[PDB]
């Protein structure tokens, strides 16, 4: 199982990820990407089924680029939550559902930063905090408990390490490195690896 | 072949300062068709303790025979009559012996313990049972169990005196939530029996429901 | 359901019963089974009510508007070969057991049995549904070549109420039919009517 | 179930003249809770709105379709839909699928835009529209929403009384359901008002 | 769901039971069964109620359409091959069991349609979840020819036998007589089950309800 | 179900919910999940109500019998591997219950975990039930041998109530004890709603 | 049995003012075959009770020479104490309830009709072993054709003579074989009282067919 | 499987067919259905060949020995008794439909027939096996009481000839059986002595 | 997935296995003991089903106790290891097969030192060398590739390292510590955890 | 199967087996699990031979095509990802094959693991087939980025062979092949039982 992280602060939006790509029982890969660039402040993070992820999430991409490129502006995280919603949406009852779990990160000049949480379902939720995976059974409630709207840069990723360090201890499944990206005015930014 | 049918019927306890109500609709169903109008789920096993079965007929036949039996086993063995909490614990007991083929029958034990209080003991179809103010069951008793929250353990309510639930208004309670579950679970109906068991023996009443 | 049609020298002779059920209840006592395709041409249905009711009704406008261009009364056989040819077609969803029976001036009297299948075989005298198991014995030992219109009548309302009084599919009352060149002859044989047969007793 | 999936309860109210419209505010799947404030009521009109239960995505794509639709409506013949036109609507937009449908039982509630006369009703997946008089619930509560009702409800009641009303019934019809509760919105609709509260439910 | 319906001396009563439940439990203690086909046709519904709404809303739509080409009063028999075409055309998938009955030119006829598209025409008829037990009315109490006044009689006691038999159905009794002078629909013609009085008012007051938030929006 | 149970310094803290369900219904919101053996035994409760209720008590009984025969108390492994080997036998046949036995014998403080699949482990913080993924990570983060009492109490309190925040399955109360040198003692006991209004 | 072979249908049964009568018709089928059209689903177990059997024909002759048997072991000791009509049918619960616990259930649904002390007893007792008393009853397809009839006719009559029971049993068979595709026109009818059972038949009930025409 | 069993004043007559399939390949062609129990009384077997010959055996060996301990002729209802009694035991397991007949000097001609569940019923005559489904309706229309001996045997061989026609799982020769107080008529009726019916054609 | 290991050598042999004790997605332990002493000289590793393995490993040490208890000496690594192939083989079509495969290490004073392998149908295998698990199939061809009958005590060691850290950087389960043990002519020793 | 593919300091160095069997019989001992896409990219199989040498065959069409169209080379990167997208409209339906695109383009050398399943993945060391487990195992305990070109062959031989030694599927002789910035060479393919000898 992949897993995915993200939370909102007052002005950013940090979002982490595992880096392992595995196939039956061996870890083919220990520096695997999951995140995928839609503009210049926006983050997607995709993962499940094996080929659907890549070809949900580039799909979003190329059109969410497409945008902007006949536009001359970019979609906002919001539009570009509800456009992904709508064609994960539309694929449900066709021939060819994409069973892709992801969150949505990005920032608005006039909206702030924003995490949107979207299941296999097509369901989007709006939310401070959110995960993905089996290991967000053992580090939501990590969040609930130290989660503050005003917490700092500095102490969202202090907190992010808790959780972290928690999956090292308790999860059965073995994730050491983790990739690391936050959102702000400025853009994105790529933070230092958390390993183990 | 399946051994099991569901006859419907909803059992209602109450358990106050120095009482106990066990009431229940009447109706046996099976289907679609309704078998007998006049079919009481109470069974009155000591001068102090009802007991109320709803769920397989068949079960609910059975379960009460041997429950009688053993209290009269009880009796002969021990010279006194079996407290309510006793009776409730050896009924956990009999459930629990049917593990593997359990009888689908939803008990509930409204009678009076050895103080003199109110006692009502809810049951689970293996043998999980806890002491309770009130209780439901049947069904109807995802549609009387909140109403009794809200109206004798007043929850969701600010400001409220908590007055004392007397026989009186214990009555009328019970008489208002059978006449809505009347109108909306089809299984409950035809009329219904209450069961009052205070210091002075156990009292039986009757009310007409809706016959349709 | 039991059908059964016989053939004489003017035309043939048509006849069913009248129980539609549902599982163990009877839904219509009273049921006709007998439908007219043309003014000499009728079927005998067996099966499902709503497959043999759209294969019927289908058949009854393709031979009216083919008769209407021919400017001729159609044959026996081609109403025949246009049930033989929906059934086959689709045998997979339909399931019907149809008997076709008429009269027309180049053949006389004929009946054609349309089983599940979709094949198509002219008889003597055919039988069909579920009632018919019972009286295969019966109309093997009792009809003779030579039977007349009112011989035919008798033996196929005889056959027709032994299978009534075995078959838990089959009662109510007996519908017959007489097809001539002069027209039909449509008849009931009601409770008293039906003819009776003693139960062995002890 | 695939109605439980998401789990959630909506419910509405007649008054005198006035309506009320509630919904719990719990989003998540299965056992886990994701959110605690996920949009159950979408507004139709000034006094005309709509509650969705049953499969979160489903209660999304419903309710942003019938806004597509409604849109168009009162562009092509300039007026505010009326009550009974928008269950007619929202019928024929859900027996569309009539063979795989969405999996959202809603409700509407609302006045009517010339006569503020009360009006509420419920519709099942494939559209089948049921009119009452009194109140009308949807949701994987629906049983014990219906005997709070049932017991709770009065003729002729005032906005005040009526908001207690279906505030009470709301409130101890999910405490007694695990997939519903996590808070509580009602909206009380009026002649010349809309009020929205948040009420002080259980959060476990 | 109890519907029936019977052929009289000169008309055709039509009747249904008045509640909708989903699953067991009540949804709907008044609702309407006998649907308006035209102005000398209705149905009674029975099976899934979201078919037969849509199914009676459609095949009344194109009769009125159809009446409006021809300038004629519409027959029994064009409502009932509409309908019968369509639910054979369906396989059964649209369960929609139906009890059409009205008067034309040719006098009054009464059908019974099945979700798979078969169809009978008999004098009295009887549909839905408790429909046997209404049939058992018609067995021993229908005569040929009866008068008007009599055919609601037998109608009302086998919508009734239904509604104290049959789990399924319940509330009162909608009755429907049709005639080649009139049409009266009687809703409700009989309420034989009324609700027990509240023994104790709970109503609650002001204040009993802890608000966290409120927003008051006026209108115009 | 929210069951959980770590041994500091102090003896052992036992907490859990009280929330029984049946589907999707809440039967009830004041169910016991904690079994008192004896004076120095507790027994927590998790999955089958009937099954747990049933087996804690016939363990009691066995404990009972065994201190009458040999005149001394019965040891925290001793009492767990009784449980573990009753439950063997019906392996498979369905049984569903998940407990921690708890106390204080001669080698001090005692937690073992035994559930129905035929697991008998010894540790030193374990969770039990549907929302025991979410108690853990809590318990773990908070977690220190060293910590005082009241610290304990709040550990174990703030842990099954984020449980019950993220759990359908779990909410009511939680009760909580506290096993020490001189037996248990019911610390306390308090409704989730009023631990809500106190953590926000 | 797990599969039912030969079987019977609906049995019905009604109070009356000092008596039961219980009517079932003489059929014995096997699918939708009529096989057997003359036996009886109807036994007298002694001066005061009688049982009318639906279902598996096969089961209904074991219990019938069981509880045959027992009788006769009762009435061998010539002390004062027979069975009364309640005692039967608690034995019978007990029998059918047993047979259902071991998964081996006698396919019948039984009634039981008797007269003692004044006052008649009508049970019914299904395979599962669901048992209870009623004024009048009805197995198999009578409780959706016959049963409604019966109960029309005792909310204004609660109390009817003999008379009245019998020709009210009269027009349920007649509407039992109208309806019934299981059923036959031949049936069976015993009448309980304080003179004993008596048992009436092979009866038929007239039917009329005037709707074929119209 | 077709066997018939009837009755008249002296005693019973027994017919059957001889065929023994396997799926549509005849195993035997010439079997011997009719087993005698004891001096007087026979059986039809019908159904399993294994579970019938099983269960005619264990009655034939208690049978005997009962007759022997009461010094006196079974009677033709014991038989029945004892083929019941194991008939519905066993119940599960067995695929058995006996037809006991034959003649005991306190009852006379008696036929019982022990169907597939195990339940016992006494007829003036009985069919039974597969192919006695299309003779259902002849043998109806065809018994009457009072029927001689002689009338019996053309009357039996006359169903079991038409069932054989028309049943895939019957052919073969009849084997007929009278039983009186005298003793047992067994006989054969080959090829051209089978009774012939006409096939309707055109 | 549990992991078993083991190493004979010239006059000893090396056996490792993991700590770890899993729930569905938890390490409900990190510190679990697989391993059972048989006797003076003789180690069983057992890993399978829940309740399996320690079930079927403390009745195979109670009679191997009891053996010593009654005769003076103790059973021999072959006698033990063929006792309990019996026993397990004896279950396989009973009542109640017990699901838990095995190694058997032991050091006889006259055989020296042997290792046992036994599936869950109880097939006995003597062996130079064998593992365990789903990690035995990522480490036993490291072994095949660097074992050598002659290997020191000290090599085996290294040898073992060499597998534990392949298992850390491809299998997909977590598996951080490990119990590590050597039997020779003076006993059982307890060798430091190897952790990571 | 069992293929293999690195790339160190002086290209890709790629390995495989020649061994196909049908169910428990052995289908041949010397099948090309190796596909010369071009002169400068290589391709493995794994799986499904059929449904592996067709999708290559019609990628090496593809990378004909593509570069007569551009006048130049298709890189690792787009070459895999025509086969991700050919393999993807075909997913569920059966398709079984795990493939290695490996090649030298502008961003050097290039190696890249596509499946039937839906991935895709760009990396240095890599292992297909049932007997891919063991090869892993050898291959990264002497893999190292500095490795010479002579050690580099030593290397992938010797994970081949354990491979074979161990895997049933497995065996027959280890055929060998260097990408260079030249194009790729065919080094060697020697029998399994001739490295049998060598390595004992």
């Amino acid at each position: 199982m992949e897993y995915l992280i993200g939370i909102q602060g007052p002005d950013y939006v940090l979002v982490a990820s595992d880096r392992v790509a595995a196939s039956n029982i061996v870890q083919m890969k220990d520096d695997h990407d999951k995140m995928f660039k839609m503009s210049e402040k926006i983050l997607l993070l995709c993962v499940g089924e094996a080929g659907d992820t890549v070809q949900f999430a580039e799909y979003i991409q190329k059109n969410v680029q497409l945008y902007k490129m006949r536009n001359g502006y970019e979609l906002s995280p919001t539009a570009a939550a509800n456009f992904t919603r709508r064609n994960l949406a539309d694929c449900l009852r066709s021939r060819t559902p994409y069973h892709v779990n992801l969150l949505l990160a990005g920032y608005d000049e006039h909206e702030g930063p924003a995490l949107y949480y979207m299941d296999y379902l097509a369901a989007l939720a709006k939310a401070p905090f959110a995960a993905h995976g089996y290991g967000a059974f053992l580090t939501l409630s990590i969040l609930d408990r130290y989660y503050t709207p005003t917490i700092s840069r500095e102490r969202a990723v202090e907190l992010l390490r808790k959780c972290l360090e928690e999956l090292q201890k308790r999860f059965i499944l073995n994730l050491p490195t983790f990739s690391v990206r936050v959102i702000d005015k400025d853009g994105i930014h790529n933070l230092e690896n958390i390993a183990f | 072949f399946s051994p099991y049918a569901f006859n419907g019927g909803t059992v209602l306890a109450i358990a106050g300062e120095d009482f106990s109500i066990v009431a229940s609709d009447t109706r046996l169903s099976e289907g679609f068709s309704i078998h007998t109008r006049d079919s009481p789920k109470c069974y009155k096993l000591t001068d102090k303790t009802v007991i109320g079965c709803s769920g397989f007929h068949g079960d609910c036949l059975t379960l009460t025979k041997i429950i009688e039996a053993r209290l009269k086993m009880y009796k002969h063995s021990n010279n006194k009559a079996m407290t309510t909490g006793a009776i409730a614990a050896m009924l956990s007991t009999i459930l629990y012996s049917r593990r593997f083929f359990p009888y689908y029958v939803y008990n509930i034990i409204g009678g009076l313990d050895e103080e003199g209080k109110g006692a009502v003991y809810s049951f689970d179809p293996v043998g999980s049972y806890q002491r309770d103010s009130f209780k439901a069951g049947g069904s109807a008793s995802a549609m009387l169990q909140p109403l009794l929250d809200n109206q004798v353990g007043f929850k969701n309510m600010q400001n409220v005196e908590h007055v004392p639930l007397t026989l009186d208004r214990a009555m009328r309670l019970v008489k208002d939530v059978f006449i809505s579950a009347a109108e909306r679970d089809v299984y409950t109906g035809d009329a219904l029996r209450i069961c009052i068991v205070t210091k002075e023996g156990i009292r039986e009443e009757t009310v007409p429901l809706r016959k349709d | 359901t039991t059908i059964m049609a016989v053939q004489f020298n003017g035309g043939v002779v048509l006849g069913a019963d009248s129980r539609t059920t549902t599982g163990s209840y009877i839904a219509n006592r009273v049921t006709d089974k007998l439908t007219p395709i043309h003014d000499h041409i009728f079927c005998c249905r067996s099966g499902s009510a709503a497959d043999t009711q759209a294969v019927a009704d289908a058949v009854t406008y393709q031979l009216g508007f083919h008769s209407i261009e021919l400017n001729e009364p159609p044959l026996v056989h081609t109403a025949a070969s246009l049930f033989k040819e929906m059934c086959y077609r689709y045998r997979e969803d339909l399931m019907a057991g149809i008997i076709i029976a008429g009269w027309d001036p180049q053949e006389g009297g004929q009946v054609y049995s349309v089983p599940m299948g979709g094949m198509m075989v002219r008889q003597s005298f055919a039988i069909g549904g579920s009632g018919s198991s019972y009286i295969y014995g019966y109309v093997d030992a009792t009809y003779r070549e030579g039977m007349t219109k009112d011989e035919c009548l008798q033996f196929t309302a005889n056959a027709l109420a032994l299978a009534m009084e075995r078959d838990g599919s089959s009662g109510g009352v007996i519908r017959l039919a007489a097809i001539q060149e002069s027209g039909v002859e449509r008849q009931v044989l009601l409770g008293d009517q039906i003819p009776k047969f003693t139960i062995a007793t002890l | 179930s695939i109605m439980s999936y998401n789990g959630g309860a909506v419910m509405a109210m007649k008054g005198k003249n006035c309506v009320a419209i509630a919904a719990d505010r719990r989003f998540g799947i299965q056992a886990q809770m994701v959110t605690t404030d996920f949009q159950k009521i979408f507004p139709m009109g000034d006094r005309l709105y709509i509650g969705l239960a049953g499969l979160a995505t489903d209660v999304q794509t419903v309710a942003q379709r019938l806004k597509f639709r409604l849109n168009l409506y009162e562009l092509k013949e300039g007026r505010q839909i009326k009550p009974y036109t928008l269950m007619s609507m929202v019928a024929n937009l859900l027996y569309e699928k009539r063979f795989g449908p969405y999996y959202t039982e809603p409700v509407i509630a609302g006045l009517d835009p010339k006569t503020f006369k009360p009006f509420i009703c419920s519709l099942d997946l494939i559209g089948c529209p049921m009119v009452t008089d009194d109140f009308v619930v949807s949701g994987t509560c629906s049983e014990q929403m219906y005997g709070m009702c049932e017991s709770l409800w009065e003729p002729n009641m005032d906005p005040e009384h009526l908001f207690e009303t279906i505030s009470q019934a709301m409130l101890n019809a999910v405490d007694r359901d695990a997939v519903s509760g996590m808070g509580v919105i009602v909206h009380v609709i009026e002649k010349d008002k809309i009020t929205t509260r948040t009420l002080k439910a259980r959060m476990d | 769901t109890t519907i029936a319906g019977v052929v009289y001396k000169d008309g055709i009563v039509l009747g249904a039971d008045t509640r909708a439940t989903e699953g067991m439990v009540v949804a709907d203690k008044n609702c309407s069964k006998i649907h308006f086909i035209s102005p000398n046709i209705y149905c009674c519904g029975a099976g899934t109620a979201a078919d037969t709404d849509m199914t009676t809303q459609l095949i009344s739509s194109n009769l009125e359409l159809h009446s409006l080409t021809t300038g004629r009063l519409p027959r029994v028999v064009t409502a009932n091959r509409m309908l019968k075409q369509m639910l054979f055309r369906y396989q059964g998938y649209i369960g929609a069991a139906l009890v059409l009955g009205g008067v034309d030119v040719t006098g009054p006829h009464l059908y019974s349609i099945y979700p798979h598209g078969s169809t009978d025409k008999l004098p009295y008829v009887t549909m839905g979840s408790g429909s046997l037990a209404a049939m058992a009315v018609f067995e021993d109490k229908f005569r040929p020819d009866m008068e008007e006044e009599e055919a609601k009689k037998l109608v009302s006691e086998a919508i009734a036998a239904g509604i104290f038999n049959d789990l399924g159905s319940g509330s009162n009794i909608d009755l429907c007589v049709i005639s080649k002078s009139k049409l009266d629909f009687l809703r409700p013609f009989s309420v034989p089950n009324k609700k027990g009085t509240r023994l104790g008012r709970y109503r609650c007051e002001k204040g009993t309800t802890a608000v966290l938030t409120e927003k008051v929006t006026p209108l115009e | 179900t929210t069951t959980l149970a770590f041994k500091f310094l102090h003896g052992v803290i036992v907490a859990a919910d009280s929330r029984a369900t049946a589907g999707a219904y809440i039967a009830s919101q004041t169910v016991k999940k904690v079994i008192e053996i004896n004076p120095y035994l507790l027994g927590t409760m998790a999955g089958g109500a009937a099954d747990c209720s049933f087996w804690e008590r016939l363990l009691a009984r066995q404990c009972r019998i065994y201190e009458l025969r040999n005149k001394e108390r019965i040891s925290v492994a001793a009492a767990s591997k009784l449980l573990a080997n009753m439950v063997y036998q019906y392996k498979g046949m369905g049984l569903s219950m998940g407990t921690m036995i708890c106390g204080w014998d001669k080698r001090g403080p005692g937690l073992y975990y035994v559930d129905s699949e035929g697991n008998r482990i010894s540790g030193t913080a374990f969770s039990v039930g549907s929302g025991s993924v979410y108690a853990y990570g809590v318990m773990d983060r908070g977690y220190s041998y060293d910590l005082k009492v009241e610290e304990a109490y709040d550990l174990a309190r703030r842990a099954i109530y984020q449980a019950t925040y993220r759990d359908a399955y779990s909410g009511g109360a939680v009760n909580l004890y506290h096993v020490r040198e001189d037996g248990w003692i019911r610390v306390s006991s308090d409704n989730v709603a009023d631990l809500h209004d106190k953590y926000s | 049995t797990q599969n039912p072979m030969v079987t019977g249908t609906s049995v019905l049964g009604v109070k009356f003012d000092g008596g039961v009568v219980i009517a079932a018709d003489m059929l014995g089928s096997y699918g939708s075959l009529a096989r057997f059209r003359n036996i009886s689903r109807i036994m007298r177990v002694n001066d005061s009770t009688m049982l009318g059997a639906s279902g598996d024909y096969a089961d209904f002759q074991y219990l019938k020479q069981v509880l045959g048997q027992m009788v006769i072991d009762e009435e061998l000791l010539g002390d004062g104490h027979s069975y009364s009509p309640r005692a039967i049918h608690s034995w019978l619960t007990r029998a059918m309830y047993s047979r259902r616990s071991k998964m081996n259930p006698l396919w019948n649904t039984m009634v039981i009709g008797g007269y003692a002390d004044g006052e008649s007893f009508l049970g019914y007792v299904d395979m599962l072993g669901v048992a209870y008393e009623a004024p009048s009853l009805a197995t198999g397809y009578g409780a959706y054709l016959a049963q409604p009839l019966l109960r029309e006719v005792l909310e204004k009559q609660p109390v009817l003579s003999q008379t009245e029971a019998r020709e009210l049993v009269e027009r349920c068979m007649r509407v039992l074989y109208y309806r019934d595709a299981r059923s036959y026109n031949r049936f069976q009818i015993a009448t309980v009282t304080e003179k004993g059972v008596e048992i009436e038949g092979p009866l038929s009930a007239q039917t009329n067919w005037d709707i074929a025409h119209m």
